Formats: structure tokens, C-alpha cells, sequence
RNA sequence: CCCGCAGAAGAAGCACCGGCUAACUCCGUGCCAGCAGCCGCGGUAAUACGGAGGGUGCAAGCGUUAAUCGGAAUUACUGGGCGUAAAGCGCACGCAGGCGGUUUGUUAAGUCAGAUGUGAAAUCCCCGGGCUCAACCUGGGAACUGCAUCUGAUACUGGCAAG
RNA sequence: UAGCUAGUAGGUGGGGUAACGGCUCACCUAGGCGACGAUCCCUAGCUGGUCUGAGAGGAUGACCAGCCACACUGGAACUGA
């Protein structure tokens, strides 16, 4: 938004699915995709397209199961002026491991799993679930 | 070598000495939030070739004066 | 102490036989199973959601003859030792030299046994022991003192040791009056319908 | 005047001393540099019961560790050469 | 195995022309050891005549939960009206740890060992369903890979 | 609130007022008994209860109640303040421990004798 | 500490039972006497005052007081609210301060990783020994969020350069 | 309590301490500290730790151990590592 970008992103999706929306959109950004991969490649979205070599556009194709949405439990965390950082023995574990928390480790951003799997900490992001 | 610090020579109205307020960060021991701080020291500059609005690294050493225990090591930035 | 008073009057405030006084008849008359535990036997003591854990208390408690404090120390630790804190408690209440010695035919009533141990008349794993609240670990070489193997108590007692649902978690041969705690009394084998889903709550407040 | 002396740390009647390298003018068992082994005065033959960390002893005597009597006796009392 | 236990029985009244009247209220829930729960609520001019209505309405119109071995699994937390409740999975041994309603509504809902606590008001007729609301979201560890994976 | 909104002035505890001034950590203090009287209750109650204005050792003269039936409490008779307030008695935030110093315990009280003052009936 | 010696012998009390709260009856009293942590008890049939009968709970102790934390998410980072319940300055401008669209390069300070000194011992805790047990005593390890230093990582944050 | 401070902040040379230094003296510059809260007022020995608590947090610093300070009150130096 007119301050913190990513914040809006996580919202856009949670909002859309809230009203069985097709697929919300937002101006794509390198960090936006790094968090996008951990969605399509982590089972949470169909896929994301692009548009604009100079004026990009992210496209998170939401999903829904039986009679409810898929990604129905997302929230930001390491927001500005409150950024959170934790060590390996502090790493998160979204909803008792049942969920996932995007973590921007020194070795690229990746799901909570790859965090311990790779053995290292990173800028915790959201609590996808 | 120590570690030094690219502090700010806020003061220079002294001789062979200059008050410098070093910027610092730290997480709140409760609410947890990176906050800026300051470290005003009485550096020493025999030749007094620093200047205000500038930027220099300071190093601790023998107690030169009552409060002045640091000396100038280099002037990274300067001008105004 | 340990109540040291009327056992039946106390068993009424519970109903289900809490062992204690036995080796003869008891129950069905000669006790008044919930007929008049005090004076208002008729007036139904409709307990509350709290009354349970509390009324339950006296059972898993008085049945073994213990105080209120000594019990807590047990439970509190009954949580420390890894594993289901629930049953992890009954175990200690079992290894107690009280029920142990008693459950091997020695003495008719646990209290009758508490006297034996207290009077040096009891021996275990070689060296003598006269302290009831002694955590009797398994494999020990328990046996009555040969300095009184033939007295009377243990005699007219070891007899009903047969009727007592032969314990599996251990092996006791009335022969020379010796026995060894095989292994922990896994809840199940502990012939009791007692509900412990309270003992863990009433003390978890 | 650093040295390896003894410091009582056992319950009443049943004392459990603790040899440690400390200063001469030091209290009973307070200020101390480093605890080198101990000594339990009981019995019943429990394999061991009175270590000492021989190797640590020498580590200090090199300077001026005024190892007192009893403690010095420990070195001997225990297999110093075994 | 339909377990049924009372939750609360207040009096409740109302004033009128001639004078005033009363309609005792009965709160009750239902469920089976498996993991089903179905609360209710009724009232009448008598403690019993009302207690029955409550249960009946309870035994009917119910929902099931993905109850695990005996406790729960993920951080359950259901809210309703003026009351916030939180339920945590208590490992085997630690019996059901709850206060008022949130207690009775569990020793019959299947859950044997669990430690939970509220935050908002203590109003029973509100805290009860507040617990169910949590179960309502209590999904199982499996099936997730189905909704997301491929 | 806002994190920074706190960094300026972090939350603070509301210093609870000790409803027992003539306390000073002391669970009880001796007395002097400035005078003893018989006042009336609040509003919903009646009957003239017994109260007394005893002067503490720290000069914190205050008033106390005299539980139990009857009392030998005279005037210069010293007593040991207990504490604990009352309802019908306004201000009275202390009670006189019976069976101690000068004040004698209740008479013929064969129940809850710990209070007041009665050392065993007659065995 | 062990043996022997008479002989149940020398060794039970305290609080509570109107609701929270386990535990009820009968008398005496009659807004008097008195009870009372809160709501409140008593103005002739008190489970609430006093005694007894009984019961309930504790135990060589029980109860009252005093004092801290808990409950109290009731100062709320975890973990709170502000339309009407307490709560948006009457409104603007704006310094400091806090926050910062997007891409690349660089830096590596925040941060993450590993190494090292160091964070006394003793409490604590895990396992395990010594007192007949326990209290207590004791071995080893874990732990000691920490501080700094060395070398690496570069996703995000910050700095610089170019937009 | 919103201002505070002349041996005050720094610089030269003498002097001094076991040793750095306004530590002290002479002279010189006119600094130094402060809302990231100085100065002032009330209170308190500090820590490991202790109590409570799910944890974070709150309360506390008796006995054991490390550190500091004090020795009728105010002041001072002598001996001596
Ligand atoms: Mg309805
Ligand atoms: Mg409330
Ligand atoms: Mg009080
Ligand atoms: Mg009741
Ligand atoms: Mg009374
Ligand atoms: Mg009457
Ligand atoms: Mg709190
Ligand atoms: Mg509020
Ligand atoms: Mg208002
Ligand atoms: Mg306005
Ligand atoms: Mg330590
Ligand atoms: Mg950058
Ligand atoms: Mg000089
Ligand atoms: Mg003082
Ligand atoms: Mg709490
Ligand atoms: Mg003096």
C-alpha cells in the first residue's frame, strides 16, 4: 500500500476467497514472487501469470475445496517497525506444523520446512494456513 | 583496530577534542522493536582535522581527559 | 497418623469396598453399604462437578491409608516423571511398601500390615525396613523377618492371599514367605474400576 | 598463596568435603578458582567414591599451590601411580 | 453412546399486567465418545419440563469434530457473542482442564485430555457454543495435501 | 496500543491502597484503649454492637471491634489489635484479639474456640 | 545403629457444614444477642447468631491476621479497548521521531549460520548414587535467552551508486 | 524538578600517584551535560538467585556464595605489600 506493500498482497488473497472471488491481482515485485513460489509449489495456488516488462502484475489464482476456500487462514507478521527474526531453535511452526510460514532465509525465501531442512533462520513472513 | 565507529562530530568547539554521538540499534527487551540510540563521546584530535557535519571512526584508549578516552582514527565522510 | 478411626463409617462415605478391613465378611449388612454413612444416609448427597474429584479423592486415598499432604507430594512428582501423569501416579501408590507387603499375603488388612513393617517385623531385599512410605522398586528380595516367620498375622493372612486376585506384575511364593516385585502394575492388571480422570484435575487447579 | 585445600560441603554429621584451588586468606568454601576433584568419607565399597583429578593438581603446583596435608595425602591414598 | 449432561439451570422471569411470571431455563449439550457434539437450550415453568426440552433440541441438530486420539491437534479457538475461548491439545495424562461450560461440553465430546481457557464473559449459554466454534475449525492432519498438492 | 506508543510511556501498575494503614507489615500491634463504647450498625441492620478506640504502640490510634458475647474490656485495659474490618461499623478496619494481654476470651464458648479465647472446655 | 526387657501400654487436637465450597437436624434467641471474604444473615418456627447431636475437611498441628504473585486478558509484547458502556486533541501546518513504490549493482550494519572465549560455584532440571525412606547429601550433563570476537550467508531491512 | 555546570569542558607546560587522568596548579580557549531526561526531590546495598506464574511477566534480594560499603559520631594521617 502507500506504505507497506507485501501487507496488501496477503490481504488481497484472503479478501478474494472470502467472497469466492476468482483471482485478485496486484503489481508484481521480486519479493512478491519469492512468496508466490511458496504458494504454487507449496500447494496453495494454481499459479501466477505476469504482465509488463516495466509495469508487472502478479496473478495469484486462488482455490477452494468442498464448500470453503483453500488458503483460509493467512496473516502477516514481520511487518515494518516490528520486523521479527528468530534462530533455528526459535524457528516457527504454523498451526502445529499443519500450516506453513514463509521465511526469507539467507539462502532465498522458502517454506518453514526448508528452514530446518537447510538448518538456518530467516525473516519470518506470514502464517499461511 | 578494536572496532571503531563512524560517529558524528557534533561538536568541535573544543581543542584536540570533539564530542561525537554514535548511532546505535537494539531490540526492546519487552515489546521487541529496533530502536535508534546515541553514544556521545569526547574524542581526541591533536591536529583537530575533523570538522562538524563530518563523519569519522573513533577508537577507545588511555584516559586522555576526564571523559575523553577516545581518539580520531579516520574521517570517512565530511563536507556539509 | 492414618485416620485410626472407624473403617466402615469411612467406607460408607464412598460405598465401593476400599479394602481395608477384610479377611472375613464385610459388605451386605454388618456395614450398611450406603445405608447411613452418618445420619442423613437417606438424604441423597447430590455432589457437584467438583464433588466427584473430591469424593474420588478419599477413595484412591483412604483405600491406601495416606494423609492429604503426603498425597500431594506424590502426585506432584507423579507428573515430573515422563509419561501419562495419570497412571504414573497409581504406580508410586503401588510400589509403596504398604500395599506391596500387603498384596503378597502378609497381613489381613493394609493397616494390619503397616504395624508389621513399623515393628521391624518386616524385612526386604536383605536389610530390614520399617518405613511404609518406602518406594519398593521391583526385583527387590522382599520377605518377612525370619525372626518371626511363624507368629500368626502373616499366617492367618497368607491364606486368603490365594483368594486375592493373583497379582501378575509380581511373583510371591507363600512358601518361605518371600516374594519379588516382577514389574510395574500396568493400570489394567490393577483390578480397580476407580476413575482417575479426576485425581489429575482436582490437583491441577 | 594459592593452593589446593579442602572445603566442607556435606550435611551435618555426614560431611562431604570438596578439594579446590583457592586463595590462602579465603573463607571456608567461598572464593575459589577451580574445584579439582573431591572426597567422600563413607564406605560400603562403591567402586570409587573419592576422585581427585590428579592431572589438574600438577597444573597449579607448577607455580606455588601450597597443597595442604590431607589433600596431599589424597594423592597418595588414591592410585597416584595407577 | 449418546452422553448427556446438564450445563446450567437459571430461572429467568418477566413481569406482566397482573403481576409477573417465570420460565426456568435449562442449558445442555450432547455427543458421543467418537467425536460428535450437539448443544441446545430450552426453558419452561418447571426445572424438569424445561430440562428435557433443552436436551431433546440438543440431541437433535448436531455437528461432528475431527477429534484425534483423545485430545485435539492444532490450536483450536472458537468465539461467539461476548466470549473468547482457547483450547490447547493436552498430551495423554493431563485430564480435561476446563472451568464451567467448556468443561462439561468436552468430557462427552470425546476429548478426554485437554487444557483450555476463555477470555471474554463467562456467560454459559454463550461460552458453550464458543467451544464448538473452535471444533468447527478443527481440521484433521490428513486431507490437506488433497486440497493442496497435486 | 502501539508499540512505540508504549516506548514513550510503558504500561504501569496501579498502586493498590492498603486497606490497613495501622499495619506497617505488622500482622498485629499492642494497644492502650482510649475508650470503649457501643455504637449502632449500618442501615439494613440493627442492634448496638461493641466497639473500642485503642491507641497502638506506634501512636496510630484507631478503633476496633469486640467479637464474642460479653467482654471485660475496661478503659486503660491494653489489648492486641488484630485487623480485619467490619460492615455495619464504618471506619472500623480492625478487631481486638480476644484471650490475649488484658482482654479475656469468650465465656462458655464450646465451638470454634480458636477465635475469641477459650482454652479447652474441661476435658 | 543392633539385642533384650515389661506393657496398648505414655503419645489428639483445630477449623468448617446459607451460596461460591466438601459437609444437616434439633433446640435457645427474636433487627436483641451476635455473625460477616463477598452477596448478606437475625424483627417467635434461623441449615447463616449460641449450644448439642451428626457430618466435612486438615493433622502434631488447625485457624485468624500480615505480606507478594495468581486468578486479573483488570496496564493487554505474548495478550486489550476508544459511534453510544471509561476512552479521537475543535481543526490545520509542520521540526524532531516512526514508517517507506520499484529494479539493478555494491556493502554487509540489523538479521541467519558455524567456531571460540566467556556467562563462578551452589539453586533449578535430566539421568544416577549415599543416608532403612523422605527431608536432606551428592556425580555427571543439560542449561546459563546473555556479551563479545573470528569466519561465512545475502532473501528481506538499513547505507552508498545508478536509475 | 527544565534547565544544569568555573577547576566547569578541553588544551598547553610545572607538580603528583604504583600507574592514566584537572588528580592538582599556572596560563589559554569557552566548552561540557540535558526530553535517548541532565539538575533537583523521595527511596534502595548489587548479583547469582528467591517467590509466584503455562509462559511472558509481576514481586523480592533473610540464612548460602561473589562484589561493595560500614566499625560510638565527625575528621585525619602514621606503619606497612
Ligand atoms: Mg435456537
Ligand atoms: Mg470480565
Ligand atoms: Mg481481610
Ligand atoms: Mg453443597
Ligand atoms: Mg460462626
Ligand atoms: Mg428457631
Ligand atoms: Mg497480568
Ligand atoms: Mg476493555
Ligand atoms: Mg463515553
Ligand atoms: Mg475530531
Ligand atoms: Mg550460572
Ligand atoms: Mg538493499
Ligand atoms: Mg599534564
Ligand atoms: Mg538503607
Ligand atoms: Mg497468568
Ligand atoms: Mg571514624
Amino acid at each position: 500500500s502507500m506504505q507497506d506493500p507485501i501487507a496488501d498482497m496477503l490481504t488481497r488473497i484472503r479478501n478474494g476467497q472470502a467472497a469466492n472471488k476468482a483471482a485478485v491481482t496486484m503489481p508484481s515485485s521480486k519479493l512478491k514472487v519469492a512468496i508466490a513460489n511458496v504458494l504454487k509449489e507449496e500447494g496453495f495456488i494454481e499459479d501466477f501469470k505476469v504482465e509488463g516488462d516495466t509495469k508487472p502484475e502478479l496473478e495469484l489464482t486462488l482455490k477452494y475445496f468442498q464448500g470453503k476456500a483453500v488458503v483460509e487462514s493467512i496473516q502477516r507478521v514481520s511487518r515494518p517497525g516490528l520486523r521479527i527474526y528468530k534462530r533455528k531453535d526459535e524457528l516457527p511452526k504454523v498451526m502445529a506444523g499443519l500450516g506453513i510460514a514463509v521465511v526469507s532465509t539467507s539462502k532465498g525465501v522458502m517454506t518453514d520446512r526448508a528452514a530446518r531442512q537447510a538448518g538456518l533462520g530467516g525473516e519470518i513472513i506470514c502464517y499461511v494456513a | 583496530k578494536i572496532r571503531t565507529l563512524q560517529g558524528r562530530v557534533v561538536s568541535d568547539k573544543m581543542e584536540k577534542s570533539i564530542v561525537v554521538a554514535i548511532e546505535r540499534f537494539v531490540k526492546h527487551p519487552i515489546y521487541g522493536k529496533f530502536i535508534k540510540r546515541t553514544t556521545k563521546l569526547h574524542v581526541h584530535d591533536e591536529n583537530n582535522e575533523c570538522g562538524i557535519g563530518d563523519v569519522v571512526e573513533i577508537r577507545e584508549c588511555r584516559p586522555l581527559s576526564k571523559t575523553k578516552s577516545w581518539t580520531l582514527v579516520r574521517v570517512v565522510e565530511k563536507a556539509v | 497418623a492414618r485416620y485410626l478411626g472407624p473403617k466402615l463409617k469411612l467406607s460408607r462415605r464412598e460405598g465401593t469396598d476400599l479394602f481395608l478391613k477384610s479377611g472375613v465378611r464385610a459388605i451386605d449388612t454388618k456395614c450398611k453399604i450406603e445405608q447411613a454413612p452418618g445420619q442423613h444416609g437417606a438424604r441423597k448427597p447430590r455432589l457437584s462437578d467438583y464433588g466427584v474429584q473430591l469424593r474420588e479423592k478419599q477413595k484412591v486415598r483412604r483405600i491406601y491409608g495416606v494423609l492429604e499432604r503426603q498425597f500431594r507430594n506424590y502426585y506432584k512428582e507423579a507428573a515430573r516423571l515422563k509419561g501419562n501423569t495419570g497412571e504414573n501416579l497409581l504406580a508410586l501408590l503401588e510400589g509403596r511398601l504398604d500395599n506391596v507387603v500387603y498384596r503378597m499375603g502378609f497381613g489381613a488388612t493394609r493397616a494390619e500390615a503397616r504395624q508389621l513393617v513399623s515393628h521391624k517385623a518386616i524385612m526386604v531385599n536383605g536389610r530390614v525396613v520399617n518405613i511404609a512410605s518406602y518406594q519398593v522398586s521391583p526385583n527387590d528380595v522382599v520377605s518377612i523377618r525370619e525372626k518371626a516367620k511363624k507368629q500368626s498375622r502373616v499366617k492367618a493372612a497368607l491364606e486368603l492371599a490365594e483368594q486375592r486376585e493373583k497379582p501378575t506384575w509380581l511373583e510371591v511364593d507363600a512358601g518361605k514367605m518371600e516374594g519379588t516385585f516382577k514389574r510395574k502394575p500396568e493400570r489394567s492388571d490393577l483390578s480397580a474400576d476407580i476413575n482417575e480422570h479426576l485425581i489429575v484435575e482436582l490437583y491441577s487447579k | 598463596m594459592v593452593t589446593i585445600r579442602l572445603a566442607r560441603h556435606g550435611a551435618k554429621k555426614r560431611p562431604f568435603y570438596q578439594v579446590v584451588v583457592a586463595d590462602s586468606r579465603n573463607a571456608r568454601n567461598g572464593r575459589f578458582i577451580e574445584r579439582v576433584g573431591f572426597f567422600n568419607p563413607i564406605a560400603s565399597e562403591k567402586e570409587e567414591g573419592t576422585r581427585l583429578d590428579l592431572d589438574r593438581i600438577a597444573h597449579w603446583v607448577g607455580q606455588g599451590a601450597t597443597i595442604s596435608d590431607r589433600v596431599a595425602a589424597l594423592i597418595k591414598e588414591v592410585n597416584k601411580a595407577a | 453412546e449418546l452422553q448427556e449432561k446438564l450445563i446450567a439451570v437459571n430461572r429467568v422471569s418477566k413481569t406482566v399486567k397482573g403481576g409477573r411470571i417465570f420460565s426456568f431455563t435449562a442449558l445442555t449439550v450432547v455427543g458421543d465418545g467418537n467425536g460428535r457434539v450437539g448443544f441446545g437450550y430450552g426453558k419452561a415453568r418447571e426445572v424438569p419440563a424445561a430440562i428435557q426440552k433443552a436436551m431433546e433440541k440438543a440431541r437433535r441438530n448436531m455437528i461432528n469434530v475431527a477429534l484425534n486420539n483423545g485430545t485435539l491437534q492444532h490450536p483450536v479457538k472458537g468465539v461467539h457473542t461476548g466470549s473468547r475461548v482457547f483450547m490447547q491439545p493436552a498430551s495423554e495424562g493431563t485430564g480435561i482442564i476446563a472451568g464451567g461450560a467448556m468443561r462439561a461440553v468436552l468430557e462427552v465430546a470425546g476429548v478426554h485430555n485437554v487444557l483450555a481457557k476463555a477470555y471474554g464473559s463467562t456467560n454459559p449459554i454463550n461460552v458453550v457454543r464458543a467451544t464448538i466454534d473452535g471444533l468447527e475449525n478443527m481440521n484433521s492432519p490428513e486431507m490437506v495435501a488433497a486440497k493442496r498438492g497435486k | 496500543a502501539t508499540v512505540n506508543q508504549l516506548v514513550r510511556k510503558p504500561r504501569a501498575r496501579k498502586v493498590a491502597k492498603s486497606n490497613v494503614p495501622a499495619l506497617e507489615a505488622c500482622p498485629q500491634k499492642r494497644g492502650v484503649c482510649t475508650r470503649v463504647y457501643t455504637t449502632t450498625p449500618k442501615k439494613p441492620n440493627s442492634a448496638l454492637r461493641k466497639v473500642c478506640r485503642v491507641r497502638l504502640t506506634n501512636g496510630f490510634e484507631v478503633t476496633s471491634y469486640i467479637g464474642g458475647e460479653g467482654h471485660n474490656l475496661q478503659e486503660h485495659s491494653v489489648i492486641l489489635i488484630r485487623g480485619g474490618r467490619v460492615k455495619d461499623l464504618p471506619g472500623v478496619r480492625y478487631h481486638t484479639v480476644r484471650g490475649a494481654l488484658d482482654c479475656s476470651g469468650v465465656k462458655d464458648r464450646k465451638q470454634a474456640r480458636s477465635k475469641y479465647g477459650v482454652k479447652r472446655p474441661k476435658a
